[PDB]
């Protein structure tokens, strides 16, 4: 046909632009927010990706939980994650953003942030080295382009 | 009662609930509560979905792991349906649309699609199957909606014998298109009912009342063969109604009367949206419709439910259409409306 | 015995006796017990009512001079009358030395706030107070430190279990995080590891 | 010294096979030095090497652009080395493994695969015990 | 004389009259509670709520355990007019995700083992 | 023994004065921050062209688990459980029997890698080099429950990665 | 040696399988189940029994540091071959 | 001054449990029975206490 082919253009277009410029959150919990740091140092130079780090959750494209969510903590999470204009993505990474990892039989603890919100990506380490994360962040923009949200909106 | 199925723990998260349940229409308005309501519970929920997957991210926190299973399918595939339902002894059928879309007509997404879904889940080995339909659905109705509502009511219960039927009425919750409608005209400079809803009576039921019955129905035995009317515990006029909302929202009421033909034809202008049309000639026709009262069928009281009215739940849709000025106004000041109660 | 054995220092073992006697003999009233250990490592045990005395005449004496606090701790000994053991490590930076105060309480009486000695005592009973639940008399502001808001209970006793008794999450249905009663995917594994011989005979307790 | 690194740059773009491989290369590699080739792959791709640069820039890898199944003309990932040159190119390891092979194993996998995660290949995890309790089986003849 | 030093109260009289200066500001804060945190809950079900939590310790006849419920009672205060708390905290007292646990025999004896 | 750090004071010659004025006046510290950026701008970046080049790794690095085998196929867990008894996460569970022949093996062994630290502990404490910490790092999932590993999986990671499993322990065997 | 279900499942070395009617095999549609290929039992059968010329031997798996534990294997029997408990390996000395 | 409180001690109110673990649960206080396996006995010389056991079941993934 010809507005198939119209509207499959566009999701090329609206995915490439989407997953070009992917603006994370300046979030960060625990030791894994380190190995952030260290894929935002000039080794591996985050920012020659199209990813740089913003602020203000109204300015971000996604969120990156790189540490320990406990009870007290939760709430705030989940008030940052609503305040996020969408489209939004959900990276996890280490043990603890994961599963709880190694205070998961912890009382203050959550047992994994996708108990709070949808999470998209689960890079595993403890803490996952910088190229993991990087190896994540890829494979969120390869999911990114992946998808196809106007082919679906004319197909209904 | 295959072991594998037997009810263990507390009924909670990480709980077996010995419910295997193919929830169709997942992500709409009811399926988020009614999979919210299985996967508390420790229920396997599988979910069809046809949207994009992103469509489907506020669903994956309600089950713990492995408990939610996402698979494409195609209302007019059957293979999909047997896919989906092949492992479940539970099937809910919440699929609709409230306008007709290109690729799916009213008889499509009511009368064809639940046929399909009945024959396939009577002829894969389900126990149960949950079909939803319209209080108001009779097959001479000026309404198209409800027309299809009644034909593919009584064609799923030939497919289905023993399928349970609900009819709730008017659902009103945070994602419902009823006290929200309501409370999105107030741009319009004017409120335009139809004979200044004074002849239209409504009673609308809460969305968490509708999810607990569903729950309750999946697990009571009693149930198969039945029709149930959900409805909430107080009738209102359709200008009190509107009237109440409006004050709720705190926002000035200024209704005036339409006559059928011009709000009719003003829904038909407005139907010619390629996306989700603000309002349709079947959403004017239903709206101005009263509500059908079947004291015969069974309700949420026979299941267990103390409906919730709408006075104490109200506040939780209606603050996010107040302004800063009204914003921390409290629940029990702005003095509930008046009730046709018998 | 060189290589391997950790070697003894007996120069500062009798300086930590002679100190220990010297604040026994200073403070009779309230001290209960004087120990040295064989790592030479000095503990006074004093009665409850004395925590103010003591460590005032440690801070301020000039022959102490105690002047910073190393860490405000508790212990709990489910066996014991008096539950809560408080311990106190000073550091001398006049003398070079290290000393420890040991008290004890119970879940009802109260121990006198040591904050007018110390500042950094003022943070460090708070956390006692969160974590144990023992309260402090005349604390300028006692309230939670490190628990959540609402918490009920104090996770550092024995009897606490170690998963608590509720965990959270996010209800769609009520659009916040709610709290529940911990149901557990995979039940923590106790593990019995003591070995029913005797491993140090110098610590043999008699046999009743 | 200014004309010879414009004569560089103009033998880079002449030793990647004229502007087409030149242009090829800047797009999918988003680099255009030109190394020695260490060796090719089993399944496409090859490793260059170029000891005068720094630490980190002297081994490298041009992914094939089709892998198992799907095409990787732009969709590349790092799962897509095998464990031979996997050890070489994180360098721990002097020897490529056209010099040192690896130990041939008959349980070894003949066929390297990438990361199968949102694909129907994805690992689901299951119990691998056997049922622990079996239940009465009651007879299949009437008792009255 | 049991050896036994108070908190704050020496006898039930003192006790109480600390539990009945706490309960007013209990009662007291509940309607800016109700506004500030935008509760969709009355004021009349948020004072039943208080008055819940206050009759869940109306048993206890020691003078010690009644200071020290008094000490916590103002310490929760506290974090609610301070807004510490998050709605959260707040609604986490009305246990509104939870499904009501039977009590009698029969249907206990249907769900599980636990008594 | 102790250095002062900021205990200069400086002189009030005049000159001294007119240079302190001419700084104040001219921003000549400021230029000086301006060379250092201007002579970093100058330099060759220290950026890496992931994930076509990749940062150096060693032998010893802990990465995603695998269960080897011996030279004729058969494995070599035999399920003493000392690496489920070390995990200071709890992360391994195992269960085992006789097999078939008598021999003593698994029959679950699975690997919490949400739960796991990455220590390696597990490995240190097999006594028949079972099970190991591969060289793998790139193994991020879409969802949580692929990264919940069985014996099957361990498995084939063990087959997928020995080449270079192999060659990793016998460049630093000796130093354990 | 993978052998499939009359379901059409593949059975695992341990040798666990869904029964038809377990519900648990919906999380297979659309997706795989991972099955190892290898099984060790009858990769440890293919081996040939190694005869000896001593009533005792030892086997240490093999590569040195690189195997298992050292043990000592008994061979006084005449019916039956010296297996590792370890390896796997069997032993025997010559008869016939 | 010594306030002369004569009641039965009771922190029930204090430890913040839920009443469902302090009513219907029973606590064993006993000292362990030696291993006899081993005929070590430095395992029998001081008291427990435990609570009575209660369900565990199956997790439907990964059993
Ligand atoms: C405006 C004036 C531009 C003058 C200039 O480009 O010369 C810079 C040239 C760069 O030298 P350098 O970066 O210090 O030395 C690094 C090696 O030459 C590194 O050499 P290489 O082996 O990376 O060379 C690769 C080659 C090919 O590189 C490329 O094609 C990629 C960059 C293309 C950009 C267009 O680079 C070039 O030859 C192009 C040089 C710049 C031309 C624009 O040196 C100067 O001429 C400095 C002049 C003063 C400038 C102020
Ligand atoms: C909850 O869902 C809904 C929506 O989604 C968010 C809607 O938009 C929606 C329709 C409401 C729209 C958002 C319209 C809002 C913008 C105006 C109403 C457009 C009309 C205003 C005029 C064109 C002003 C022009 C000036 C005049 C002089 C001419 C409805 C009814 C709804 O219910
Ligand atoms: C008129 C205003 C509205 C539109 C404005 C548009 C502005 C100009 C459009 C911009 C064009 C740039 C898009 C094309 C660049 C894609 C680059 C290429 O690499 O894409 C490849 C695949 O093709 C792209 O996906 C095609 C996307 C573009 C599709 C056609 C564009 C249609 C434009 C229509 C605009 C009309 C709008 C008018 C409405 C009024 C995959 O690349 P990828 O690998 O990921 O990126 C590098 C990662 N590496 C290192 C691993 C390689
Ligand atoms: N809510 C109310 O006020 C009342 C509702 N009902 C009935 O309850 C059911 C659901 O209510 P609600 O959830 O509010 O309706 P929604 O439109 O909010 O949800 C619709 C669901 O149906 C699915 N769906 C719609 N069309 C198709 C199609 N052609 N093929 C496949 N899937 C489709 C949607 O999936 P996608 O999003 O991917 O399209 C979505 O999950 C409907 O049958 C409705 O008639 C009955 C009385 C009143
Ligand atoms: S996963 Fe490990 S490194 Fe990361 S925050 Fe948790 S403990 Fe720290
Ligand atoms: S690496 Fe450490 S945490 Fe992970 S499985 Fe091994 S011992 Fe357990
Ligand atoms: S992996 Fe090693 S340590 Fe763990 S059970 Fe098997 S043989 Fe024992
Ligand atoms: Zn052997």
């Amino acid at each position: 046909s010809r507005g198939e082919y119209v509207v499959a253009k566009l999701d090329d277009l609206v995915n490439w632009a989407r997953r070009s410029s992917l603006w994370p959150m300046t979030f960060g919990l625990a030791c894994c927010a380190v190995e952030m740091m260290h894929m935002a140092a000039p080794r591996y130079d985050m920012d020659r990706f199209g990813v740089v780090f913003r602020a203000s959750p109204r300015q971000s494209d996604v969120m990156i939980v790189a540490g320990t969510l406990t009870n007290k903590m939760a709430p705030a999470l989940r008030k940052v994650y609503d305040q996020m204009p969408e489209p939004r993505y959900v990276v996890s990474m280490g043990s603890c953003a994961n599963g709880g990892g190694y205070y998961h039989y912890s009382y203050s603890v959550v047992r994994g942030c996708d108990r709070i919100v949808p999470v998209d990506i689960y890079v595993p380490g403890c803490p996952p080295t910088a190229e993991a994360l990087l190896y994540g962040i890829l494979q969120l923009q390869r999911k990114i382009k992946r998808e196809k949200r106007l082919r679906i909106w004319y197909r209904r | 009662l295959h072991h594998a199925l037997i009810p263990h723990g507390k009924g909670g998260r990480s709980s077996v609930s010995g419910i295997v349940a193919t929830v169709f229409g997942a992500t709409g308005f009811l399926g988020r509560y009614v999979v919210n309501h299985l996967g508390r519970m420790g229920s396997q929920v599988i979910v069809p979905y046809r949207c994009e997957p992103y469509d489907t991210m506020h669903l994956r926190p309600m089950g713990d792991l492995g408990q939610i299973i996402f698979m494409e399918w195609n209302g007019k595939d059957k293979d999909s349906i047997r896919k989906v339902v092949e492992h479940s002894n539970v099937v809910i059928n919440l699929v609709g649309r409230e306008w007709e879309t290109k690729n799916f007509d009213f008889e499509d997404v009511f009368v064809k699609i639940p046929h399909a879904i009945a024959q396939v889940s009577k002829e894969a080995g389900v126990e149960k199957l949950i079909h939803i339909s319209h209080l108001n659905a009779d097959i001479k109705s000026p309404s198209r909606y409800l027309r299809s509502k009644a034909v593919g009511e009584k064609e799923v219960r030939a497919a289905f014998p023993e399928a349970t039927i609900i009819k709730p009425s008017d659902i009103f919750g945070r994602e419902d298109r009823f006290l929200n409608y309501f409370a999105s005209m107030r741009w319009f400079g004017g409120v335009p009912l139809i004979s200044l809803g004074k002849e239209t009576v409504k009673q609308p039921v809460y969305i968490v009342d509708v999810s607990k019955g569903i729950i309750n129905a999946i697990k009571d035995p009693d149930a198969k063969g039945k029709t149930f009317a959900f409805v909430g515990p107080n009738r209102y006029l359709l200008f009190d109604l509107v009237q109440y909302i409006f004050a709720v929202a705190y926002r000035p009421f200024l209704p005036y009367p339409l006559p059928h033909f011009a709000y009719r034809w003003v829904g038909r202008l407005f139907e010619v949206s390629p996306f989700e049309p603000w309002t349709t000639r079947d959403k004017v026709e239903r709206v101005h419709m009263s509500d059908m009262t079947l004291p015969h069928l069974p309700g949420l009281e026979d299941l267990g439910i103390q409906a919730t009215p709408l006075e104490l739940k109200a506040i939780e849709v209606l603050r996010r259409h107040r302004t800063y000025r009204w914003l921390t106004s409290e629940m029990e000041d702005v003095k509930p409306a008046k009730t046709v109660n018998i | 015995t060189r290589p391997t054995i950790r070697p003894r220092n007996d120069v500062v073992h009798k300086q930590l006796s002679a100190f220990g006697q010297y604040v026994a003999e200073i403070l009779p009233k309230y001290v209960q017990q004087v120990q040295v250990s064989c790592f030479n490592e000095l503990e006074i045990f004093i009665h409850p009512d004395g925590v103010i005395p003591v460590l005032t005449f440690l801070r301020d004496h000039t022959n102490a001079q105690f002047k910073s606090l190393a860490d405000l701790t508790a212990v709990d000994v489910p066996t014991r009358q008096n539950r809560f053991e408080i311990v106190y490590n000073l550091l001398s930076l006049r003398f070079n030395s290290r000393i420890r105060v040991k008290t004890y309480t119970d879940e009802l009486t109260p121990i006198e706030s040591s904050v007018t000695v110390y500042k950094a005592a003022n943070w460090y009973e708070r956390e006692i107070w969160d974590m144990f639940g023992v309260f402090f008399a005349n604390h300028p502001d006692l309230r939670r430190i490190l628990t959540d808001y609402g918490f009920e209970g104090h996770p550092f006793r024995k009897d606490f279990p170690l998963s608590g008794y509720v965990e959270l999450r996010y209800d769609d249905e009520v659009k916040r995080v709610v709290a529940e009663p911990v149901e557990l995917a995979q039940e923590f594994r106790k593990f019995d590891l003591n070995s029913p011989w005797e491993a140090f005979p110098a610590y043999r307790q008699p046999p009743e | 010294e200014l004309v010879q690194v414009l004569r560089r740059g103009l033998q880079q773009v002449s030793g990647h096979g004229g502007l087409r491989g030149y242009l090829r290369v800047l797009f999918r590699a988003n680099d255009v030095r030109v190394g020695t080739l260490v060796g090719e792959d089993k399944y496409g791709n090859k490793y260059y090497e170029d000891n005068k640069q720094f630490f980190g820039r002297h081994r490298w890898v041009i992914y094939t652009t089709e892998m198992n199944g799907r095409d990787t003309f732009w969709d590349v990932d790092g799962s897509m080395v095998p464990p031979e040159w996997h050890r070489w190119l994180h360098c721990m390891t002097d020897d490529p493994p056209t010099t040192k092979p690896p130990t041939a194993r008959k349980y070894i996998w003949t066929n390297h695969k990438f990361n199968v995660s949102g694909t129907p290949q994805q690992y689901v995890p299951y119990s691998t015990t056997r049922k622990k309790i079996q239940e009465w089986v009651p007879p299949s003849t009437p008792y009255k | 004389g049991t050896s036994v030093k108070p908190i704050f109260s020496r006898d039930m009289n003192e006790a109480k009259r600390r539990v009945r200066e706490l309960y007013r500001a209990w009662y007291r804060e509940v309607p800016n509670t109700v506004h500030l945190f935008q509760l969709d809950i009355s004021v009349k079900q948020g004072r039943d709520k208080v008055r819940e939590m206050f009759m869940k310790n109306a048993h206890v006849t020691d003078p010690r355990v009644v200071d020290l419920l008094v000490i916590k009672g103002k310490m929760e205060l506290e974090e609610t007019i301070n807004v510490w708390k998050q709605r959260t905290h707040i609604m986490r007292f009305f246990h509104e995700t939870e499904a009501p646990r039977p009590t009698d025999f029969l249907s206990k004896f249907y769900v599980g083992h636990d008594p | 023994t102790y250095k002062f750090v900021n205990m200069r004071e400086p002189s009030m010659d005049m000159k001294s004065v007119t240079d302190r004025a001419a700084q104040t006046l001219l921003w000549t510290e400021l230029v000086r921050g301006l060379g250092m950026t201007l002579s970093y701008l100058f330099r060759e970046p220290a950026t890496i062209n992931y994930p076509f080049e990749k940062g150096p790794l060693s032998p010893r690095f802990r990465g995603e688990h695998a269960l080897r085998r011996y030279p004729s196929g058969e494995e070599r867990c035999i399920a003493c459980k000392l690496c489920e008894a070390v995990c200071p996460a709890q992360a391994i569970t195992i269960e085992a029997e006789p097999r078939a022949d008598g021999s003593r093996r698994t029959t679950r062994y699975d690997i919490d890698m949400t739960k796991c630290i990455y220590c390696g502990f597990c490995q240190e404490a097999c006594p028949v080099d079972a099970i190991v910490e591969g060289p793998n790092f790139e193994f991020s999932t879409e969802t949580h429950e692929e990264l919940l590993y069985n014996k099957e999986k361990l498995l084939n990671n063990g087959d997928k990665w020995e080449a270079e499993i192999a060659a990793n322990i016998q460049a630093d065997y000796l130093y354990r | 040696g993978v052998r499939t279900s009359p379901t059409g499942e593949k059975v695992t070395h341990t040798g666990q399988a869904y029964d038809d009617g377990d519900y648990r095999r919906v999380r297979f549609s659309d997706r795989q189940k991972e099955v190892n290929e290898n099984f060790a039992i009858d990769l440890i059968a293919e081996q040939p029994v190694s005869e000896v010329g001593s009533r005792v031997i030892s086997c240490d798996g093999g590569g040195g540091a690189l195997g298992h534990p050292r043990v000592y294997i008994n061979l006084d029997k005449e019916t039956k071959t010296g297996t590792c408990g370890y390896c796997g390996l069997q032993f025997r000395q010559p008869h016939h | 001054q010594l306030i002369a409180v004569d009641e039965k001690l009771d922190i029930t109110t204090l430890t913040g449990v839920p009443e469902e673990h302090i009513k219907t649960r029973k606590v064993r206080i006993f000292v362990p029975a030696r291993n006899n396996m081993q005929s070590g006995v430095n395992n029998t010389k001081k008291w427990k206490m435990e609570f009575d056991t209660r369900e565990r079941w199956e997790n439907p993934l990964m059993g």
